[PDB]
RNA sequence: UCGACCAGGA
DNA sequence: AGTACTTTCCGGTCAT
DNA sequence: AAGTACT
C-alpha cells in the first residue's frame, strides 16, 4: 500500500506541472525504492548501500570511504554493473551487449 | 592500443577481488629497497640514486631502462617499491575498524567475547552478511567489558561451564587523534589511562582465531584484521607521482613524491633513536610523527585539524583526495573522459537540411577523420582521397600500414606517391553522410545525443534542422554543441541503427512523438491553411516543385 | 612415461579466413602451435591424435575486430621425464665432464663423477670415450640412465642422470 | 572535448554498447597491461621481446594474461595499492551465478 | 541520483526487470512488457455509457425480431434468426463483454476510459476501411462463427511471455488482460458489422495486423530501462519553472529523500 | 557447462530479433566484411560494408549465431537464419 | 493468538519463543479495530505452499535473495502471520494490464 | 598456451609444488584420476615405447589419408618408411617428432598391434598403476630385482615370483628382429 | 607544465 | 537531544 | 544549508 502511495505522490509532483510521464517509469522507480523491504531512499544513505558491487557504488558520494571497506572485507565484484565495465574499458552487458555472437562453422558452408 | 605485440593471451576482467596487502606480499612484489629520501643527484650528478624513485623502478629522461624491462616510459607501467617502516602504524582510514575490533575482542589472549554460549550471539552468527554480522556482533560485545571465563550453558544457571581463560578486565576505548586510549576500571576505585601502542594492538590481532576472523567481517586469505596495521609500505612508482621538467637544470617533483620523502625521513630519524641515546619516551614523540605522515599521505582531510600544510600553506594532495568524487579519477577520469575525434562550435538553424542531417563546417570535416580500411571495393576512391591531400576537402590525412607505422600525409616525401595495400587503413576526412553523434549538454535525455548525417558545408557553424531543436533543447542565441565521430564499422552501426534522429521521433518518456514543427513553419503552416487562403498557378507550381517527392502531378 | 593427455587451445582467427574451409585452417594452425611445443606442465607435445574428430565448437566473435576465438579441444601424445625415472637412450655428445644420452625428444646428461670409478675418461680417443675393465662407452653406444633431476627451460627439457646404481650402464 | 557522466548515461540508455566503449577506450585512455593469473595484480614484469614474463612473489612465468583497460583505471588501481588496498584482476569467474 | 540509482536495471531475455544482482524489480517491464514508444491513448468503450446503451450496442439476440442482426448487414442474416447453437456463442460473447465491464469498473474507478495501450485499433480499422473501398450498403459475408471464433483465436497469439508451463503461461494471460478488454470491445459482433461494415477480407486483415502490430509493441530484451525511466522523470524535473500543498521540485526532493518531517503533512479522510 | 546450455527445444526467448541484436549483427558483419572477410551474397554492385551487411541480413545468409544469456547465466542460441526480422 | 488491551509486561513476552514447534502472536486491540486488508490501497496477498514456492523459483531461475521482500513485521505479513522464508503472492490491479502478479518473500 | 581439462581454483597462495619422483607422485597434471573431454573420469594414459610408436604412426597415417580426401579439393626398413610419413603429414620443423620416431622406433619392443595387445592384456591384470604398467613394458628385465629396483614404486605391490613370471612371458612375446 | 582564484558563455 | 560529518559543459591573473 | 546518521 505504501508503494501505491509513494507512487501516487510522485505522480502528483509531475502532474501539478501539467506534464505527463508514462506509468512504467515512475512505477519502476517507485518499485526500486520498495522491493528491498520498505522505503529505501534514493540517496547515499539507502540504495548505494545495497549488495551491489563496490566499484559501482564507488562512483557516487562515498568513493574511497567505500573502497577502503571493500578490501578490508575482501569483497568480490561481479562486473555486471554498467559502471563496473565502464571503469574497466569493456563492453557493458547493455542492449547491444546483452548477448554474444558467433560464427556457426556449420551454416558457414551451406552458404556457397 | 599500447603497441608492440605480446605473446600473452588477452582476456577481460571478470571479477575484482578486494583485499589488503600483507607486509610479506608487499615485500615480495617490490623491486626497490627505497632507503634514501633524496631524489637523484648522485652528488649533483644527474641520474637517480638507488634511493627513491628508480632504485630499480620505472623511469624518466626518455631512457629505456625499467629493470631492463625496457620498453621505456610508454608501456612500462609502474613497478611498486616498498619501504620497511620502523614501527607499526595505523591505516588512516581503518582506524575506525581497528578500534571497533578491539572493542570486540580482549587483549592478552585475543579471542571473541561472546561464544555460541550466549544466545543473543547465536542469532548474530547466522546472519550471512559481513557488513551485518560485524555490525551486530559489535553492538553486542562493545558493552561487556569482562572476558568471561565461565558462563551458564543451555541448562541450569546454577551450573557454570568453562571455555577460554583470562578475565583481565576489558578497557572501554575512545579516539584521540590517531591513537587509541582506554580506561581500565578498578574496584575495591578510580581509572587507569594508558595509550594502546600499535605494537600491542597489532599483536592482539595476530593471535585472533581463524574462525574468529571470519565470524567478524573478514577473510583468511585476502584481508586478515592484522593487516589493517601497516608494517611495510608500498611505494607507488613515478607514473603515479610523475615529475614535470622545465628542460633540465631545474626540478618538478610531485606532491606524493614529497610525503614519501617525509615519511622516509621521519622513519629513519626514529630508527636512529632505538639504536642510540634512547630516552625511552622521548621517542614516542617522534613515532607519532611517522604515524602522522604515513597517515596524511593517504588521507589529508581529517577531524584532528592539522592539515599537514606543505611550505607555502598549500594543503597537500593526499591519495584519497585524488579519487574523491567529481573532478577526480573515479568520477572524472573513468566514468567520464576527455576524448579524441570530437569538435564543438556554435549552432544555427537551417530550414534547408533534412531532419536527420547536421551541417558540418569544412574547417572541421578536414580536421576530424575516419579510419577506413583499404578494400578492393574502395581502393580506387581511397587512393584518390590520399592523393588529394589533407588540405583539399574530400581528401585524407593519414595512411597506416600493417607494419604499425603512421605515414603523415602532409609531410612524408612520398605523399603524392603511395599505392595502397588491401588491409591498410586510410584515416580520411569526414564526408557527406558519415553518421555522427551530435549533442547539447546538459544531457538528460536519450535524445540529448542523437545521430545525424554529416553534410559538409561552408561557414563556421553546426547547422541543425529546426524540428530536432526541442529535443536537444536548443536556441541559437549563441548556443554551442558537441560532435563525436565514430571509429569502427560497427560503431557507426550502433549510431545509425539506434541513435539516428528519425528513430527518436516518438519518445517512450511520454509515449508521444517528441519533435514537431515550430516558428515560421508552424505559424506559417496555419495561415497557408485557412479557407480564406488561395494560391494561383504560377506559384502552386513552384510549391509543387519544392516537395522533392512530388509525383509531378499538378 | 609417454602420455596421452587431453588438452585444449584457443586460436584467434581473423575474419579474413572466415571462408568455407575454416575448420581446415583452424586445425592446420592448431598444429602449427602445438606439435613440437614444450612446457613444464605438459612437457613435450609430440603429436595430435585423431586429427579428424578435433572438436572446434562454435567460436565467438571478439568485439573490436571481427577476429573470432575458438576453443579447439583436442587430444595428443605427450612426454615429460621425471626425477627417478629410468630410461635408456642413445649417447650423442661425450666430453671430459660426461656423456649426454638422448632419451627421445630429450637429452639427459650424465656427469663424469655421477658414473662409476673403474670407468675413467680417455681423451686421446677417436671418437671420444670412457673406458672400463670390460666396458667401453662412446657415441652410438646405448645406455640406460636414471634421471636424477629435471630442469625445464624454454622449449626443451634437460636433466641429469646417473649410472652408478645397479642394472644401469651399457646393454 | 569531454564525454562526461551525462553523455555516458545517454549512451547506456540508447543501448549503444560498443560505441560507449569506443569513446571510453580507443578514443581516449586505452592501455595494455599484464596480469598475474594468480595474484590479480600489475606485478608482471613483461619484457615483450625475449617473451620473458615472470612475477617473482606470486612467482610465475607461465600463468599470465594481458588486458586492455583505461590508463586512468590502471592508475585508479595503482593509487589504491599505494593505499595498501588490493584490487584483484581475475580473468575468469569462479563464483558462478 | 535517480540515474545512478537505476543504471544497472534492464529487461532481461526472460522479460523480467532486474538489476546487476539479478533481483527482479518488475516481473514484466511496466506490468505489461510493452515498449512505451508503441502506445497511444485509446478508449475502453465497454466502461462508460448507460447500462441501457451498452445493450443497444453489444447485445445480439438471434431469437428476437427486434434484437437480431437485420439481414441487411449479414449475408446469412435471415437463415440465422432463431438458430440456437449460435445464440450460445452469441451469449457467451455478451456474458464476457459484461464481465469485462465490471472488471474495468473495478480497476479504473474514476470511470476514465481513455488509456495508453499498445496497438491503435481505431486506426488499424480506419485503414481496413478505405483500403478495401468497403461500401456501407451491401451486406457482409462473415459467419457469426467467423467473427466470434477468430477474435478468440486472436488473443491466443498476442504473446508477451512465452514459457512452456503454468506459472509462466499464467502471467501471460495477466499481462494481456486489459488490452483484450479493449480488443473484445472493438471486435464485438454487433460492432464489427453494424458500425464498420467489415467483409471477411477486411476482418481477416484487421486481425493479422493487430497481431503483428502487437508483437512489435513488446519490449526488446536489451533495453536499459532504468536509465530510461530515470531520465524520463528527472528530465521534466528540470523544466519545472516555478491548493496550498508542498509543491513540485522541493516536494519531489522531499519524496526521494524519504524525509520524516515533511513541510506539509495533511491527510484526507472520507 | 553443458548444464548452462539450453536445448534448441525447450527454447523460450523471443522468436523475433531484438533491435540491438540486429543492430550489432549488421555492425559486426559489416566490420568483418570491411576486413576483407568473404561475402555470401552477390554484391549487386554495392561497395559499402554496412550496405552489404544489410543485404546479407535480408537473404539471411549471415553465418552468425546470437547467444542469449539469461539472468542465472544459462544461455539460448539462435541463428540469424531462424530469427524473424520485423522492425 | 493473544489480544492485549493497553499492553503486556516486558517480563511476559519473553516466554513466547520458548516452546517449539508451536508459535504465538501478540496483537493490540486498537490495531485490530479496523482490518487493514480492507483498505482501498492494500491489494490482496496470499501464502504459498513450500511447494508453490520451490516452483516460483524454478520457473524464474531465481535464488531466494533476488526475490522482492516483505517485512517480518509488515502489517499484512502479520495479518496472515508469515514466517521467515514464506513467500506471499501479491496480485493487484494495473493501469497498463488489468492485473499484475508480484511476489514477496520474507525477512 | 594450452589449458588442461581441469580448472584448479588457485586462490593466491600457490606454494606446495611437491616433488616429482618414482613415488608415483607425478605433477597434479598426471594423477591417476584425470578428466576426459566428454566430462567423464578416466585412468591416466601410460604409454610404453613401441606401444607409442604405434599410436603415433597410427595417427600420422590416418592423417595422410584425411589429408587427401581434401587434397583433390624391418628395423632399418622402417626408418625410411617413417621419414616419409613425416615429410608428408608433419611440420618438418618438428625436429622432436623425428627424433621421437627414431628413438621410439629403435628402442621399441614390438611390431604387431597384436603383440602389443597381449602385452597390455597381461600387465593389466596387475592392478598396478599406469606408470609402472609402462616401464615394465618398455624395459628389459630378467630379475625381479632388475625390475623392483628400476621401478621402486613396485617393491611391495607384487611378489617377486609373480613379477618374475610376468617378466618371463614378456621375453617370450618380445618380437624378434 | 600539476594548480588556486576571479570574470564570463548556453 | 546534541555533536559530527559529507555534497552542493565551455578567458584573464598570480604562483606553486 | 540542510539533513541525517552516528555517537
Ligand atoms: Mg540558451
Ligand atoms: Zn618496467
Ligand atoms: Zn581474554
Ligand atoms: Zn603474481
Amino acid at each position: 500500500a505504501g508503494r501505491a502511495a509513494l507512487y501516487k505522490e510522485v505522480y502528483n509532483v509531475i502532474a501539478s506541472d501539467g506534464s505527463y510521464v508514462n506509468y512504467r517509469h515512475m512505477a519502476l522507480l517507485v518499485d526500486v525504492m520498495t522491493t528491498q523491504g520498505g522505503l529505501t531512499s534514493v540517496t547515499r544513505h539507502g540504495f548505494n548501500r545495497s549488495n551491489t558491487g563496490a566499484l559501482m557504488r564507488c562512483s557516487f558520494e562515498e568513493t574511497v570511504e567505500i573502497l577502503f571497506e571493500a578490501g578490508a572485507s575482501a569483497e568480490l565484484d561481479d562486473c555486471r554493473g554498467v559502471s563496473e565495465n565502464v571503469i574497466l574499458g569493456q563492453m557493458a552487458p547493455i542492449g547491444t551487449g546483452a548477448f554474444d555472437v558467433m560464427i556457426d562453422e556449420e551454416s558457414l558452408v551451406k552458404y556457397m | 592500443v599500447g603497441q608492440q605485440y605480446s605473446s600473452a593471451p588477452l582476456r577481460t576482467v571478470k571479477e575484482v577481488q578486494f583485499g589488503l596487502f600483507s607486509p610479506e606480499e608487499v615485500r615480495a612484489i617490490s623491486v626497490a629497497k627505497i632507503r634514501f629520501p633524496e631524489t637523484m643527484d648522485e652528488t649533483q650528478t644527474r641520474a637517480k640514486i638507488g634511493g627513491l624513485n628508480d632504485p630499480r623502478l620505472g623511469s624518466i629522461d626518455r631512457n629505456l631502462k625499467c629493470q631492463t624491462c625496457q620498453e621505456g616510459m610508454n608501456e612500462c607501467p609502474g613497478h611498486f617499491g616498498h619501504i620497511d617502516l620502523a614501527k607499526p602504524v595505523f591505516h588512516v582510514g581503518f582506524i575506525a575498524k581497528i578500534k571497533k575490533v578491539c572493542e570486540c575482542v580482549c587483549m592478552h589472549c585475543g579471542k571473541l567475547l561472546l561464544d555460541e554460549h550466549n544466545e543473543l550471539m547465536r542469532q548474530a552468527l547466522a546472519i550471512k552478511d559481513s557488513k551485518k554480522r560485524f555490525a551486530a556482533i559489535w553492538t553486542l560485545c562493545k558493552t561487556k567489558m569482562v572476558c568471561e571465563t565461565d558462563v551458564p550453558s543451555e541448562d541450569d544457571p546454577t551450573q557454570l561451564v568453562s571455555r577460554g581463560g583470562c578475565g583481565n578486565t576489558q578497557p572501554t576505548i575512545r579516539k584521540d587523534g590517531l591513537k587509541l586510549v582506554g580506561s581500565w576500571k578498578k574496584d575495591r576505585d578510580e581509572p587507569e589511562l594508558r595509550v594502546l601502542s600499535t605494537e600491542e594492538i597489532l599483536n592482539i590481532f595476530k593471535h585472533i582465531s581463524v574462525k574468529d576472523f571470519t565470524s567478524l567481517g573478514f577473510n583468511e586469505v585476502f584481508s586478515r584484521p592484522e593487516w589493517m596495521i601497516l608494517t611495510c609500505l608500498p611505494v607507488p612508482p613515478p607514473p603515479v607521482r610523475p615529475s614535470i621538467s622545465f628542460n633540465e637544470s631545474q626540478r618538478g617533483e610531485d606532491d606524493l613524491t614529497f610525503k614519501l620523502a617525509d615519511i622516509l625521513k621521519a622513519n629513519i630519524s626514529l630508527e636512529t633513536l632505538e639504536h642510540n641515546g634512547a630516552p625511552h619516551h622521548a621517542i614516542e614523540e617522534a613515532e607519532s610523527l611517522l604515524q602522522f605522515h604515513v597517515a596524511t599521505y593517504m588521507d589529508n582531510d581529517i577531524a584532528g585539524q592539522p592539515q599537514a600544510l606543505q611550505k607555502s600553506g598549500r594543503p597537500v594532495k593526499s591519495i584519497r583526495a585524488r579519487l574523491k568524487g567529481k573532478e577526480g579519477r573515479i568520477r572524472g577520469n573513468l566514468m567520464g573522459k576527455r576524448v579524441d575525434f570530437s569538435a564543438r562550435t556554435v549552432i544555427s538553424g537551417d530550414p534547408n537540411l533534412e531532419l536527420d542531417q547536421v551541417g558540418v563546417p569544412k574547417s572541421i570535416a578536414k580536421t576530424l577523420t575516419y579510419p577506413e580500411v583499404v578494400t578492393p571495393y574502395n581502393i580506387d576512391r581511397l587512393t584518390q582521397l590520399v592523393r588529394n591531400g589533407p588540405n583539399e576537402h574530400p581528401g585524407a590525412k593519414y595512411v597506416i600500414r600493417d607494419s604499425g607505422d603512421r605515414i603523415d600525409l602532409r609531410y612524408s616525401k612520398r605523399a603524392g606517391d603511395i599505392q595502397l595495400q588491401y588491409g591498410w587503413k586510410v584515416e580520411r576526412h569526414i564526408m557527406d553522410n558519415d553518421p555522427v553523434l551530435f549533442n547539447r549538454q546538459p544531457s538528460l535525455h536519450k535524445m540529448s545525443m542523437m545521430a545525424h548525417r554529416v553534410k559538409v558545408i561552408p561557414y563556421s557553424t553546426f547547422r541543425l534542422n529546426l524540428s530536432v531543436t526541442s529535443p536537444y533543447n536548443a536556441d541559437f542565441d549563441g548556443d554551442e554543441m558537441n560532435l563525436h565521430v565514430p571509429q569502427s564499422e560497427e560503431t557507426r552501426a550502433e549510431l545509425s541503427q539506434l541513435c539516428a534522429v528519425p528513430l527518436q521521433i516518438v519518445s517512450p518518456q511520454s509515449n508521444k512523438p517528441c519533435m514537431g514543427i515550430v516558428q515560421d513553419t508552424l505559424c506559417g503552416i496555419r495561415k497557408l491553411t485557412l479557407r480564406d487562403t488561395f494560391i494561383e498557378l504560377d506559384q502552386v507550381l513552384n510549391m509543387l516543385y519544392w516537395v522533392p517527392d512530388w509525383d509531378g502531378v499538378i | 612415461m609417454f602420455f596421452i593427455k587431453d588438452l585444449s587451445l584457443n586460436i584467434t582467427l581473423h575474419p579474413s579466413f572466415f571462408g568455407p574451409r575454416m575448420k581446415q585452417y583452424l586445425k592446420t594452425k592448431l598444429l602449427e602451435e602445438v606439435e613440437g611445443s614444450c612446457t613444464g606442465k605438459f612437457g613435450y607435445i609430440l603429436c595430435v591424435l585423431d586429427y579428424d574428430n578435433i572438436d572446434i565448437q562454435r567460436g565467438r566473435i571478439l568485439p573490436t575486430d571481427g577476429s573470432a576465438e575458438f576453443n579447439v579441444k583436442y587430444r595428443a601424445v605427450v612426454f615429460k621425464p621425471f626425477k627417478g625415472e629410468v630410461v635408456d637412450g642413445t649417447v650423442v655428445s661425450c666430453s671430459q665432464h660426461g656423456f649426454e644420452v638422448q632419451v627421445g625428444p630429450m637429452k639427459v646428461f650424465v656427469t663424469k663423477h655421477l658414473m662409476p670409478q673403474d670407468l675413467t675418461f680417455n681423451a686421446g680417443s677417436n671418437p671420444p670415450s670412457y673406458q672400463s675393465s670390460e666396458d667401453v662407452i662412446t657415441i652410438k653406444s646405448r645406455i640406460r640412465v636414471k634421471i636424477e633431476g629435471c630442469i625445464s627451460q624454454v622449449s626443451s627439457i634437460h636433466a641429469i642422470g646417473s649410472i652408478k646404481e645397479d642394472y644401469l650402464g651399457a646393454i | 572535448l569531454r564525454f562526461g557522466e551525462m553523455e555516458r548515461d545517454c549512451m547506456i540508455a540508447h543501448g549503444a554498447a560498443s560505441f560507449l566503449k569506443e569513446r571510453l577506450m580507443e578514443a581516449s585512455d586505452a592501455f595494455r597491461v599484464h596480469i598475474c593469473g594468480i595474484c590479480g595484480l600489475m606485478t608482471v614484469i613483461a619484457k615483450l621481446n625475449h617473451n620473458q614474463f615472470e612475477c617473482k612473489g606470486c612467482d610465475n612465468k607461465i600463468d599470465i594474461y594481458q588486458i586492455h583497460i583505461p590508463y586512468a583505471a590502471k592508475l585508479l588501481f595503482q593509487e589504491l595499492m599505494a593505499m595498501n588496498i588490493t584490487p584483484r584482476l581475475y580473468t575468469d569467474r569462479s563464483r558462478d551465478f | 541520483r535517480l540515474v545512478k540509482a537505476l543504471e544497472d536495471i534492464m529487461v532481461h531475455y526472460d522479460n523480467t526487470t532486474r538489476n546487476s544482482l539479478g533481483n527482479v524489480i518488475q516481473f514484466i517491464y511496466g506490468e505489461d512488457g510493452m515498449d512505451a514508444a508503441h502506445i497511444e491513448k485509446q478508449s475502453l468503450d465497454t466502461i462508460g455509457g448507460s447500462d441501457a446503451a451498452f445493450e443497444k450496442r453489444y447485445r445480439v439476440d438471434l431469437l428476437n425480431t427486434d434484437h437480431t442482426l437485420d439481414p441487411s448487414l449479414l449475408e446469412s442474416g435471415s437463415e440465422i434468426l432463431g438458430d440456437l447453437k449460435l445464440q450460445v456463442l452469441l451469449d457467451e460473447e455478451y456474458k464476457q463483454l459484461v464481465k469485462d465491464r465490471k472488471f474495468l469498473r473495478e480497476v479504473f474507478v474514476d470511470g476514465e476510459a481513455n488509456w495508453p495501450l499498445p496497438v491503435n485499433i481505431r486506426r488499424i480499422i480506419q485503414n481496413a476501411q478505405q483500403t478495401f473501398h468497403i461500401d456501407h450498403t451491401k451486406p457482409s459475408d462473415l459467419t457469426i462463427k467467423d467473427i466470434v471464433l477468430g477474435v478468440k483465436d486472436l488473443q491466443e497469439n498476442l504473446l508477451v511471455l512465452r514459457g512452456k508451463n503454468e506459472i509462466i503461461q499464467n502471467a501471460q494471460r495477466d499481462a494481456v488482460t486489459l488490452f483484450c478488454c479493449l480488443l473484445r470491445s472493438r471486435l464485438a459482433t454487433r460492432r464489427v458489422l453494424q458500425e464498420y461494415r467489415l467483409t471477411k477480407q477486411a476482418f481477416d486483415w484487421v486481425l493479422s495486423n493487430i497481431e503483428a502490430q502487437f508483437l512489435r509493441s513488446v519490449v526488446h530484451p536489451g533495453e536499459m530501462v532504468g536509465v530510461l525511466a530515470a531520465q524520463s522523470i528527472g528530465e521534466p524535473a528540470t523544466q519545472m519553472t516555478l491548493k496550498k500543498v508542498t509543491s513540485g521540485v522541493p516536494r519531489l526532493k522531499e519524496i526521494l529523500n524519504v524525509a520524516k518531517n515533511m513541510k506539509t503533512p495533511s491527510l484526507t479522510v472520507y | 557447462l553443458k548444464e548452462k546450455a539450453i536445448p534448441k527445444d525447450q527454447r523460450a526467448t523471443t522468436p523475433y530479433m531484438t533491435k540491438y541484436e540486429r543492430a550489432r549483427i549488421l555492425g559486426t558483419r559489416a566490420l568483418q566484411i570491411s576486413m576483407n572477410a568473404p561475402v555470401f551474397v552477390d554484391l549487386e554492385g554495392e561497395t559499402d560494408p554496412l550496405r552489404i551487411a544489410m543485404k546479407e541480413l535480408a537473404e539471411k545468409k549471415i553465418p552468425l549465431v546470437i547467444r542469449r544469456y539469461l539472468p542465472d547465466g544459462s544461455f539460448e542460441d539462435w541463428s540469424v537464419e531462424e530469427l524473424i526480422v520485423d522492425l | 493468538i493473544f489480544v492485549y488491551q493497553n499492553n503486556i509486561t516486558p517480563s511476559a513476552m519473553k516466554l513466547v519463543p520458548s516452546i517449539p514447534p508451536a508459535t504465538i502472536e501478540t496483537f493490540n486491540e486498537a490495531a485490530l479495530v479496523v482490518n487493514i486488508t480492507h483498505h482501498e490501497l492494500v491489494p490482496k496477498h496470499i501464502r504459498l505452499s513450500s511447494d508453490e514456492k520451490r516452483e516460483l523459483l524454478k520457473r524464474y531461475r531465481l535464488k531466494e535473495s533476488q526475490l522482492p521482500r516483505i517485512q517480518r513485521a509488515d502489517p499484512v505479513a502479520l495479518y496472515l502471520g508469515l514466517k521467515r522464508g514464506e513467500v506471499v503472492k501479491i496480485i493487484r490491479k494495473s493501469e497498463t494490464s488489468g492485473r499484475y502478479a508480484s511476489y514477496r518473500i520474507c525477512m | 598456451s594450452t589449458s588442461t581439462f581441469q580448472t584448479r581454483r588457485r586462490r593466491l597462495k600457490k606454494v606446495e609444488e611437491e616433488e616429482n619422483a618414482a613415488t608415483l607422485q607425478l605433477g597434479q597434471e598426471f594423477q591417476l584420476k584425470q578428466i576426459n573431454h566428454q566430462g567423464e573420469e578416466e585412468e591416466l594414459i601410460a604409454l610404453n615405447l613401441s606401444e607409442a610408436r604405434l599410436v603415433i604412426k597410427e595417427a600420422l597415417v590416418e592423417r595422410r589419408r584425411a589429408f587427401k580426401r581434401s587434397q583433390k579439393k624391418t628395423r632399418e626398413k622402417e626408418l625410411e618408411s617413417i621419414d616419409v610419413l613425416l615429410e608428408q603429414t608433419t611440420g618438418g620443423n618438428n625436429k622432436d617428432l623425428k627424433n621421437t620416431m627414431q628413438y621410439l622406433t629403435n628402442f621399441s619392443r614390438f611390431r604387431d598391434q597384436e603383440t602389443v595387445g597381449a602385452v597390455i592384456q597381461l600387465l593389466k591384470s596387475t592392478g598396478l598403476h599406469p606408470f609402472e604398467v609402462a616401464q615394465l613394458g618398455s624395459l628389459a628385465c630378467d630379475t625381479a630385482d632388475e625390475a623392483k629396483t628400476l621401478i621402486p614404486s613396485l617393491n611391495n605391490k607384487i611378489s617377486d615370483d609373480e613379477l618374475e613370471r610376468i617378466l618371463k612371458e614378456l621375453s617370450n612375446l618380445e618380437t624378434l628382429y
